[PDB]
RNA sequence: AUAAUAGUAAAGAUGAAAUAAUAAUAAUAAUUAUAAGACUAAUAUAUGUGAAAAUAUUAAUUAAAUAUUAACUGACAUUGAGGGAUUAAAACUAGAGUAGCGAAACGGAUUCGAUACCCGUGUAGUUCUAGUAGUAAACUAUGAAUACAAUUAUUUAUAAUAUAUAUAUAAAUAAUAAAUGAAAAUGAAAGUAUUCCACCUGAAGAGUACGUUAGCAAUAAUGAAACUCAAAACAAUAGACG
RNA sequence: AUGACCCACCAAU
């Protein structure tokens, strides 16, 4: 369970540094759009 | 005033003496069948 | 910066210490740092403490624990005078084995234990002033306080007449002693030996 | 030969001073003259009537926090241990 | 009921945890350079009692009513809970006050 | 729960000093056992002249054989043990005090707890060393 | 007292008298306290950051600003008691000027108590002209003291010539010892040499050590002359 | 919700494992004796028969 | 108190003395020894713990009461007419007990007198057990709750620190600022505000009469009017007085 | 000024 928090938090959080690498991400899947990060990030796992 | 309160004391004590005299009248012919 | 200024303040150069100003406990190492004042400031009645030191004080050396306190006064004892004892150690000219000085002469993350001479000595152990030292006079306790440092009196033969000569004033009488040597127990205590020339 | 109350006998270890060698000093000192105190549940010693025998005016009496000077809790548990020891046969 | 105990100590866990020792004891000796002798049964008799005492020394029949209650509140919360965990639901709080009442 | 009985038994055998003491130590025990409860640690405290002459059964016992038994049983058995004790002419001044183990699973005897120790398993490895 | 009014309001007060007739000629000072108006606000103005330890005074750790289960292996989500105990007085409360150098000062003086015994020039002289290159544990004007050792360890931790504070201080600790060791020899040399070169000395350290002590003995001897004897009559 | 569940889970977990550790810390080894008629005879008869512990100290 | 014991002439009490079943029946004192009761020194600050009554000899059982996190609940509360519950000392009704204390009583003092103070016996009672009753200066003479406001020193709870230190929190206690106040003084309330309940409207007459309810009872609650005054009360001040 | 009256003392921590 704790693992989930790791990766889950880690990437959304990691996205802190990636408003560019998220670009790669934003695509794969497809403000509150930041909230859109946790949106599909959460689903992955 | 404590002195004023003490006067109550003299008055309650005086009434207690009357009560003792009234106590004789109480529990007597007046409070039984009347 | 205000703090930068204070971070270098002489007031802070002096560390804090609330050790009693009477310390009835047996004393070996000093408890506080004496504050030296130029005669000028003394007449100006200035000592750099929170409150000016009373003219009643005529020394130029005092020790302070509380810049100022609830009692609206500064807690200080104008009897700070270790300046004499340590100097007398120099007047006595004797070095301390200091256990073994591996590499560094005093050797030893934090050297809290076995601090070393404790600033009582910064001279090469061996020197030729030793020429049989300099028979420093000491006040026989029975042990003999030499230059403010008690040293056990030793002699070729026990001389009772010498003690009888001073009677009960054995400490009052001062006899020159060829100091055998001194040592700093890890508790920062100097143990030395005297040479009663009687 | 001389009386005790007039002659400091600083041990050699210490640092004797010119004043230090004075009567004033002697008077001064006089003026300014314990595993339980260390921090061990004083009650645990509900039996060991030996340990409790200490903080006792030697008259079956415990001491006001002017002498004992033990922590409120330490002293009260020490007092309770003494009272409990009275119940526990020994002392 | 008989065989109940305190602080979450279901007898089974005891049976299974106590059992762990059996596995461990023997397997500790399988390796190294020391052989197997009296450990053929490790005093079934002694181990039997060891556990026994444990049971007396952890038997509600020999503990404190407070402890039986500590067990109860749980039972109730777990019969009146809204989900695994909820302990604030009015019925949970009510049920809990009930045991005590 | 864990109880303790610093009882002071009397003695009469100019010879054996721990005669009755041991005989009673058996009694109490036999019963602490046949009743769901574990005896734990017994710590003979030997003999110590009583601070005062404790008159028991008009015998004025000036001394007694202190002893301690660390035991564990239901209230009743613990209560009952009190009854047994006072009512045992041999014992002179009994006492059962509690030793809550809520925090420490295994509690030592009061004594060791003031000796610095705290548990028998601890007090056992304390001697385990050997083998 | 209570924030008074008739203290910083003199001009207002005099003005009235000056406009009516109670006064005929203005109090000379009149203009000065007009040109330089008196600060009247006496507000307990608030503080926001500690002037020293650089700490901040005014922040809250919103939970989101955190995600690592505490050492106490636990992800905290709900704000905690203190984390909701309106701490406004703290802002006004003056913060403590904590300095790690002060710890080093005490540490050195504890390790070297004779340094405390050594006279120090606490009296601060025009602190303004004191720019000191501290790559060396010696400076013109400033004397030798454990304080120098402290200001020295700073280079070794600022410039980073060495590593942590403990190692840094020691590097200079041995630097200090040397200066002290050489000084000790220098001290003896003056005398020895001067002693072996036409030098006479009226009193030495041993001399004050004996004269003052023997002086004290005058009082003690006379004192016991009354105490011991008085008891003989007090008991005979 | 997920982190809350983990917080509640790790707490319950820590308490039970300690419970288990202490249970096999003494109940696993507590004299391995007192609980039977035979053993009591052994300990009691191995007490005053050789050693006695009193204060008095050294 | 009661024998045992040995010891001798007083004892004991008070300002000083009297007495009583004190002691020539051998007392008191002493030292042993039985029995009977109540109480609980130091510690011990009632710090504290309790709603308030209350409450510090020991233990056993039962039960309530802590802080801090964590999970949950999801405004579920603020406190309250009436009601209910508890409720000191005395008193009462049963049953046991009864050492000491001590109303009443009686005696001895003192005094002008002394149904007092003092002293000797000493009964109701003080103890328990089951009740009953429901009042105290049951007073911090200060109803409960919440939000807030300037300092210091001590407790002290407690986290933390690089435990033994100096720090951050709370909590209490003691001095105050402001503010309030007739002042005395209150001081995180007698301050700034909000909410709810109780209660007051001159003094006498009166917490009386009467009615009504409750009680085994003493009583408790409820609670008027006529008549008569310009009085009556409190904090601060001088002054006289002890 | 309204303004005929004032009355009690007993012995110590």
């Amino acid at each position: 369970q704790r693992s989930l928090i790791d990766r889950i938090q880690t990437r959304l959080s990691e996205l802190l540094s990636n408003d560019l690498k998220c670009d790669q991400f934003l695509k794969d899947h497809g403000n509150i759009k930041k909230n859109l990060l946790r949106k599909h990030v959460m689903m992955d796992m | 005033d404590s002195v004023m309160r003490k006067r109550k004391k003299k008055m309650k004590k005086h009434k207690l003496r009357k009560r003792r005299k009234r106590e004789k009248a109480e529990r007597r012919k007046l409070s039984q069948g009347r | 910066t205000l703090a930068e200024l204070l971070g270098r303040s002489r007031i802070a150069q002096v560390a804090n210490n609330h050790k009693p100003l009477t310390y009835t406990g047996k004393k070996f190492h000093p408890t506080h740092q004496i504050i030296e004042t130029k005669p000028s400031t003394l007449y100006r009645q200035e000592w750099g403490l929170k409150s000016a030191i009373p003219s009643k004080i005529k020394s130029r050396y005092l020790v302070y624990n509380d810049l100022d306190t609830l009692e609206r006064i500064t807690t200080f004892e104008p009897r700070g005078g270790t300046q004499w004892n340590r100097l007398r150690f120099q007047e006595m000219g004797v070095p301390i084995v200091s256990n073994i000085g591996r590499q560094n002469p005093f050797f030893k993350k934090f050297n809290t234990e076995i601090i070393g001479t404790g600033g009582l000595s910064y001279s090469l152990p061996g020197k030729l002033k030793v020429i049989q030292r300099t028979v420093v006079p000491g006040r026989i306790l029975n042990l003999a306080a030499i230059g403010g440092f008690v040293a056990d009196v030793v002699f070729f033969q026990s001389p009772p007449s010498s003690f009888n000569s001073m009677g009960d004033f054995i400490r009052m009488k001062t006899f020159l002693f060829e100091i055998l040597e001194a040592s700093m127990e890890k508790n920062g205590s100097v143990s030395m030996h005297a040479r009663l020339l009687e | 030969k001389i009386d005790q109350s007039l002659s400091k006998k600083l041990p050699k270890g210490t640092i004797y001073d010119p004043f230090d060698f004075s009567m004033g000093r002697i008077h001064l000192d006089r003026k300014y003259q314990d595993i339980m105190k260390s921090g061990a549940n004083p009650l645990e010693f509900y039996a060991r009537p030996r340990i409790l025998s200490r903080y006792v005016t030697s008259t079956g009496r415990i001491q006001h926090r002017d002498i004992t000077g033990l922590s409120a809790k330490n002293q009260r548990r020490l007092s309770k241990a003494i009272r409990r020891c009275q119940a526990i046969g020994l002392m | 009921e008989p065989l109940v105990l305190s602080k979450g100590y279901n007898i089974e866990e005891v049976d299974k945890f106590l059992a762990a020792i059996e596995s461990a004891k023997r397997e500790r000796a399988e390796l190294s350079g020391l052989n197997t002798e009296v450990v053929g049964i490790e005093d079934i008799e002694k181990l039997e009692d060891r556990r026994e005492a444990i049971l007396r020394i952890l038997s509600m029949r020999n503990s404190e009513n407070k402890n039986a209650i500590k067990m109860a509140v749980e039972l109730a919360r777990k019969e009146f809970e809204r989900f695994p965990g909820d302990t604030g639901s009015s019925e949970v709080q009510a049920a809990c006050m009930t045991v005590r009442i | 729960m864990l109880y303790e009985l610093i009882g002071l038994v009397r003695i009469t055998n100019s010879n054996a000093p721990k005669l009755e003491a041991k005989e009673l130590s058996s009694t109490i025990g036999k019963l602490i056992i046949q009743n769901r409860g574990v005896v734990r640690d017994i710590v003979p405290m030997g003999i110590r002249y009583l601070p005062k002459i404790m008159k028991k059964d008009q015998e004025k016992h000036f001394r007694a054989y202190h002893f301690l038994m660390l035991f564990d049983s239901s209230a009743a058995v613990q209560s009952e043990i009190l009854r047994t004790l006072k009512k045992d002419p041999r014992v002179i001044r009994s006492s059962i005090v509690k030793v809550d183990l809520d925090k420490q699973l295994d509690r030592a005897s009061s004594l060791h707890r003031s000796l610095g120790k705290k548990s028998i398993l601890e007090l056992v490895n304390e001697d385990y060393q050997s083998i | 007292m209570k924030i008074q009014t008739n203290a910083v309001n003199v001009l207002q007060r005099t003005s009235a008298y000056l406009k009516s007739g109670l006064l005929k000629e203005t109090p000379a000072w009149y203009n000065v306290v007009a040109s330089i108006p008196p600060s009247t606000k006496f507000t307990r103005e608030p503080r926001f950051k500690n002037p020293s330890n650089g700490h901040i005074i005014g922040k809250l750790v919103d939970v989101t600003e955190q995600p690592h289960a505490n050492n106490k292996g636990l992800y905290k989500t709900r704000p905690n008691s203190s984390d909701k105990r309106v701490g406004v007085k703290r802002l006004y409360r003056p913060p403590k000027l904590t300095y790690v150098e002060d710890r080093l000062r005490s540490l050195f003086y504890k390790q070297h108590p004779w340094e405390l015994s050594r006279p120090k020039i606490l009296v601060e002289n025009e602190i303004g002209d004191e720019n000191y290159d501290w790559s060396h544990m010696l400076q013109i004007g400033r004397p030798l003291d454990g304080e120098s050792v402290i200001q020295r360890t700073m280079y070794l931790i600022k410039t980073k010539q060495y590593g942590d504070m403990v190692e840094a201080y020691d590097h200079a600790r041995y630097e200090f010892y040397a200066l002290r060791m050489q000084e000790e020899t220098e001290q003896q040399v003056a005398l020895e040499e001067a002693e072996m070169f036409g030098s006479l000395f009226g009193v030495s350290a041993i001399e004050h050590g004996i004269q003052k002590e023997q002086e004290v003995l005058d009082v003690w001897e006379k004192k016991v002359v009354e105490e011991t004897e008085l008891m003989a009559a007090r008991t005979s | 919700k997920l982190k809350r569940n983990y917080n509640r889970s790790l707490l319950n977990f820590q308490a039970h494992k300690k419970k288990l550790n202490e249970l096999l810390n003494l109940y696993h080894v507590a004299n391995e004796f007192i609980v039977t008629e035979s053993q009591l005879l052994k300990k009691i008869d191995k007490v005053f028969n050789d050693e006695t512990e009193e204060f008095t100290d050294a």
